[PDB]
């Protein structure tokens, strides 16, 4: 009738709108659309702040470079969005805070490029360390890379300085970073950006945790990992490169217990 | 783990006849695929003959076939190898491997063999 | 205050005026006061994998082209 | 209504076809698992299906009890210089592979546990010395109570520590414990830290351990041999069997593929190789 | 009082029993459960989720990214197989590590239809038709297009719909197959052959790859739980 | 309606006869067993019959439990060079005559089994050494699970292997197992091969064992002495009693007449002589 | 949820206002959830050996000549 | 609880008993039985089938 | 003369046509003649701390000044 | 008589159990309880009573 495509989508939250023509529709993780904390499962007693539009808006994290040597990339939430305007602010000014997310991973090539990127949304994405001598030792700074994120690697390299250990992650790609076979990763909500079909991915994730509401600064809820299923090749070109950009967005977010500002030692 | 207690080499000359005994220690019953081998001095570590525990069927290596006969002591868990017509080239460190099994599939070389024997060497002296 | 339920019968004896036929039932009586102590009924429900398999916003109609 | 013990959908009879409907085609890109049935692609006859998933329901998947630990106790002679060893094991499923992998398939769960204790003993010295049937005590010290110090201090007066007195040579001991989480579900995985390192503070006091949360702290078990010193030393072991019951889970994760190393998700070098060799062209 | 008699089995601890027992924490207030999004009811559901099969487990390619990429090309048409695979959803190294595979290692008898879905990943400009085949067991495993051809197969066609799904109907003698390497209850063979050839225009990558996915259909079910061979704690 | 515990047909009174009806005559050639009753040939009085077949119904024919095996375990001293022997027996009724012959009367059957374990122990060395009551573990490893390697490896963590913990000196242990066949009936006999030798292949890989099918493969039982090393060696034996219940059968075959030799139907030389001498003319 | 059935009485005591006469019944209650666990009722049916003894297509009438 | 008393016979394994016991494979799905032709109900039926008597059992 | 009461259900299995839903009950039967022998019901009442917290003669109305 | 089977846990003394047992003083006349003023029902009530916090715990 009016040619509505499952490729043409338009996401709008707050003051931003992301359209798109080559979409592969969208996934509503687990089949639950995000929502505000109910009274049945309410917990903390004080009135909850509901920043709405001041927070419910698409923020764009920094873009990455996709090449043949790209092994993968990973970002934590709400972590990554810790410097994002008000949502960044409202995050530090509270003890508790639940939030949903809408991740729209953009990345386009041309009919002459090829490859596949799998965008995965792992709930509670605990990544592995770098030292083979000390378990779960990784430091806070390393654990929360913020908007820049960290990356997967082709080989496990042990942390050998036991005098001043690197205390960071060393996630091995085929093992989805946390010692599990990638080929199974397909169990978490996800979408595959296959250059021939689409140019974006759209996952809507509803807050998933063990509590009704929790500390943001402390416990990361979600985990967005992007790995190249099929490597990137172009033309007869030795050095092809196309950029990938993640634009995340908090939804139905609410925070409780206003206090004084928390200043985390990020370095 | 299964243990394969082998016995018992020697360098007798051409045309000779010796024998090797190998136990199941181990739980010989339906599992183990008792096989024979001999390491042709660094060349060199071939599979001789192999018996099926469950039925007692033997297969041999195109080399040993005929002269060498694999024997089975079911009740006292031993598998023998009547090494006949021992000729100078029957000089090699003998083996006894035993794997598991396929319920009904015959014990062959392409099949086994998980566990390892002692490797008791039998040499055939020359003239 | 018993719990008389049914058992799904597998191998049926050659009986039916006791066993075999006439739906076999079993009785259970909770002996303790704490829920935590009862034996699992195993009489659990099932759902549709759709919350996992078909997590697509716009309902999927198999017969049609998946990307329209 | 659809219970676990229900028959799977009867497969329908379907014949030749030449239409515009494309069952066979998909685009996993959407993320949707294409939902086809046998009849979709090939011709099928009618089949009244009898198989039911009844033995694979979440309940049934965990329905077997499992070893979680091996606790060592003993009662040496009073003349001995070494002190009567009483064991204290922290309650965590993570001490043994088996139950952990089965539990890892899920991000979260709620399960009322049932513990069973098999206690076996034996002599040590080669003396035809005897020993009277021993009596064991298994005391559950919840988080924060005073952990036993000597095999014979007050702490064992169990004023409030729910305990069990097991005589040897009788049917293994068993106790039920309801869901005791401080949350709404037990967290098999905790991404984050307990302490946030603050900008105006020392790194030391700001530092914690990644993936270490109170969510999964549940106190310790204290085991001792109640009978006093006996001329002939007798060691004993207490195996603890845990069987999750009334279980429910949340969010599937891929199963652990490489050998576990420690309480974290972490892995050691050398062990990072799960699959074997096989040829792309050989069936 | 009531005269009773202890029958065989008194005092036998069955790890798999189901008896009630006493409570170690009387009147404990169980914290009410919330509605966490995504509750699983049965292992089979997880099995119905698509998982990428690691088809190429060659010496150098095993345990490294290269394992999930089946490489096609623009070479001229031949009747040789692109990929082989024994339908042993638990015993064949290739299936053994997929979700459907991993769940199978906790059972003794699996049953039902299984489905193989392939995703093409080359340029938009490249096109073709690949033949995916399923031969029930009991004859020479197909080695030439001709033979695969005779059995149950779907001729895909690369296009705007990026993925093709082939159902492998449940055709077997018994009523469940051994989850181990067994001849009597063997499964069959799956195979992929170029029906035409993959053609590419000029200035396009000459070698693009495919990804494979397996999973259970609604009629899949397993039984008799057992421990798994996919993990071991030495000491 | 006619149950097993019903009275046999009352024999009727019948008198002299001189007719064209020929009861007495048959022609077994047809293959039909001539169905005559006492009254057919000789004169009978009326008799109210009370005997009932109630004790010979298929159920009752198998209603006795039967020895199937003798599994050997032991717990030797830690100082010993020999390794603590744990037994592993493949589950097959065919290991002993008695139950097998009773089972052979039928081509096929469906029966939920009930296993009982009588465990007896004893000392070996002539030392007035002691031993504390031992605890046994009987672990059912279904087809394909990892068979135990050492008396003390992980495999025994029974994450999913249904097990039993039997303390010595208590009533024998017992577990019920439903019909576990991969078929619709257990095959006491399987005419054929698992693998078809193919024309384009090696005979080796094409060769199997006649009459060997998966139909009757059911995993193994693993038995070990849970108590650790004890100064005085103590061996023990575990006899397994199987009693088929809720049984049903199909197609009668003649009973086995000559001594069984191995798992097949096969027979050895010398044993092929069942009947004895008797004279055709001597009653 | 009991199973009160009857017992076929053999030797009858000298009683009937309890034992002997008034049909003796027994009670059974299944204790487990799995059919596989119940005790065999023994209250099985019987059939006619005809499926074995008289397997002849054309019904056999004993009185008459068997080959007509 | 309920005061009971163990009478003669407690713990005696009677190979010919008939008591219920626990299940070693909870919730196992028993494969439904088909209609195999030729089901026997009682040993006596087999006994009602004609069998050739070996009348001459002389030495040779 | 039993005592069938209810149990406050905590963790709910995936059942409701046995467990989970339909209010779980337990049965108790006192076995002895002396009260002193029964097991504590735990089904005890509660009161208002007022006999301790608000022991003031002239009823306290929180909203108002406490000393008027 | 009644065929029973002892399951796991027979003879385990749980300090936290709740089982009935026999009476060591049959038919003892319990002295009736009077109305003593001030009966507590739950520990939480005591917790709702104000208590002076010792804020300064310095050396001296
Ligand atoms: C006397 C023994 C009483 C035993 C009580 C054990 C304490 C509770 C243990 C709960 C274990 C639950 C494991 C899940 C933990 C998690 O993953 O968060
Ligand atoms: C822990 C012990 C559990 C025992 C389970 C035993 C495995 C099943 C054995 C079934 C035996 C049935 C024999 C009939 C076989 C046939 O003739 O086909």
């Amino acid at each position: 009738a009016c040619g509505y495509s499952d490729r043409v989508l338009q996401l709008t939250l707050g003051n931003s709108t992301i359209t798109t023509q080559e979409a592969a529709n969208s996934v509503v993780a687990y089949g639950r659309w995000p929502e505000y904390l109910r009274d049945s499962e309410a917990n903390p007693v004080d009135q909850p702040t509901e920043p709405d539009v001041a927070a419910c808006r698409f923020y764009t994290l920094d873009t990455v470079s996709w090449t043949k040597e790209s092994r993968g990339w990973w970002w934590k939430l709400p972590d990554a969005l810790r410097d994002m305007g008000l949502f960044g602010q409202n995050m530090y000014y509270h003890y508790l805070g639940r939030s949903g997310y809408t991740v729209h991973v953009q990345c386009n090539a041309s009919k002459f490029h090829q490859g596949a990127l799998g965008v995965f949304a792992v709930p509670e994405m605990c990544l592995a360390g770098d030292s083979n001598t000390t378990t779960m030792h990784t430091s806070y700074q390393n654990a929360n890379p913020g908007e820049k994120g960290g990356t997967f690697t082709g080989t496990f390299t042990p942390d050998n300085n036991q005098t001043s250990p690197a205390r960071r992650f060393c996630p091995v790609d085929y093992l989805l970073g946390n010692g599990t076979l990638l080929g199974n990763a397909f169990v978490f909500p996800h979408q595959i950006i296959n250059l021939r079909t689409n140019n974006c991915a759209t996952l809507v994730l509803p807050y998933v945790n063990s509590l009704s509401i929790d500390s943001m600064v402390k416990h990361n809820n979600w985990g967005i990992a992007i790995l190249p299923l099929a490597p990137l090749n172009f033309a007869s070109e030795s050095s092809p490169e196309i950029p990938i950009t993640l634009t995340i967005a908090p939804m139905c977010c609410e925070f409780n217990g206003l206090r004084n500002i928390t200043l985390p030692r990020l370095q | 783990q299964v243990q394969l207690q082998e016995s018992g080499g020697g360098s007798v000359q051409a045309g000779g006849s010796l024998r090797l005994s190998c136990a199941a220690s181990g739980y010989q019953y339906s599992l183990l695929c008792m096989a024979w081998f001999r390491q042709v001095l660094g060349e060199g570590r071939e599979g001789v003959a192999f018996i099926t525990t469950y039925n007692g069927a033997m297969r041999y290596a195109d080399t040993v076939k005929g002269r060498f006969t694999v024997s089975q002591d079911k009740d006292k868990n031993t598998v023998y190898l009547q090494m006949n017509s021992l000729k100078p080239e029957d000089t090699a460190i003998y083996y006894c491997a035993a794997g598991r099994w396929r319920f009904g599939d015959i014990c062959h070389e392409g099949s086994g063999y998980n566990y390892w024997g002692q490797g008791t060497q039998v040499t055939v002296s020359s003239h | 205050g018993a719990q008389v339920s049914s058992q799904k019968v597998g191998a049926h004896e050659n009986s039916n005026r006791a066993y075999g036929g006439s739906t076999i039932n079993y009785t259970t009586i909770n002996y303790y006061r704490d829920s935590a102590s009862n034996a699992a009924s195993k009489q659990d429900f099932s759902q549709d994998p759709s919350k996992f398999t078909e997590p697509i916003k716009d309902v999927l109609i198999k017969t049609a082209p998946m990307l329209n | 209504a659809a219970t676990s013990r229900d028959a799977l959908p009867n497969t329908e009879a379907s014949g030749p076809t030449h239409s515009k409907e494309i069952p066979a085609l998909t685009a996993v890109e959407t993320g949707a698992t294409n939902p086809l049935v046998p009849s979709d692609t090939v011709q099928t006859r009618h089949v009244v299906q009898h198989r039911s998933r009844s033995e694979s329901s979440i309940e049934s998947f965990f329905a077997r009890g499992a070893c979680v630990t091996i606790m060592t106790v003993d009662n040496p002679a009073s003349t001995t210089n070494k002190d009567k060893l009483f064991a204290v094991w922290k309650i965590t499923y993570k001490d043994t592979v088996q139950l952990r992998r089965k539990l890892e398939f899920f991000t979260y769960s709620r399960f009322d546990m049932e513990l069973t204790f098999v206690v076996t003993a034996n002599f040590t010295e080669t003396n035809n010395g005897h020993a009277l049937n021993q009596v064991y005590q298994i005391m559950y010290v919840p988080p924060g109570a005073p952990v036993p110090e000597k095999w014979d201090d007050y702490t064992w007066q169990t004023s409030s520590n729910p305990s069990i007195f097991y005589t040897y040579g009788t049917a293994p001991a068993r106790i039920s414990v309801p869901y005791v989480g401080i949350s709404n579900a037990y967290s098999h995985f905790y991404d984050g830290f307990s302490k946030v390192p603050l900008k105006d503070q020392s790194a030391a006091l700001g530092d914690s351990l990644y993936g270490a949360a109170s969510l999964n702290d549940f106190g310790i078990l204290a085991v001792r041999v109640v009978n006093d010193h006996n001329p002939t030393k007798v060691t004993s072991k207490i195996r603890v069997y845990l069987k999750p019951k009334h279980i429910r889970v949340w969010c599937p994760r891929p199963p652990r593929a490489v050998a576990y190393y420690g309480p974290g998700v972490d892995y050691k070098d050398g062990t990072l190789t799960p699959l074997s060799t096989k040829d792309l062209t050989t069936y | 009082g009531l005269p009773v008699m202890n029958t065989p089995g008194s005092n036998q601890y069955l790890t798999a029993d189901n008896f009630q027992s006493p409570c170690a924490l009387p009147e404990f207030d169980v914290t009410p459960p919330i509605d966490i999004p995504g509750e699983v009811k049965n292992m089979m559901e997880l099995a119905e989720i698509d998982t990428m099969i690691p088809f190429d487990l060659s010496a150098t390619k095993k345990n490294t990214m290269e394992m999930y990429r089946v490489r096609l090309s623009d070479k001229p048409h031949t009747d040789d197989p692109i990929l082989c695979l024994s339908l042993s959803p638990a015993s064949d190294p290739r299936l053994s590590h997929t979700m459907l595979g991993e769940i199978l290692n906790y059972y003794t008898h699996w049953a039902g239809s299984l489905k193989f879905t392939f995703l093409f990943c080359g340029s938009m400009m490249a096109t073709g038709k690949l033949l995916v085949s399923y031969a029930p067991p009991g004859a020479d495993p197909p080695k030439k297009r001709k033979e695969a051809m005779l059995g149950t197969h779907v001729i895909w066609d690369i296009g705007l719909q990026s993925s093709c799904t082939m159902v492998v109907p449940w055709i077997s003698n018994t009523t469940y197959r051994q989850t181990i390497d067994d001849s009597f209850t063997e499964g069959g063979y799956i195979s992929v052959f170029y029906q035409t050839r993959i053609v590419v225009p000029l200035s396009t990558p000459r070698e693009m790859d495919i990804l494979g996915f397996v999973s259970a259909c609604n009629d899949f079910s397993v039984r008799l739980l057992r421990d798994t061979t996919h993990i071991e704690q030495k000491a």
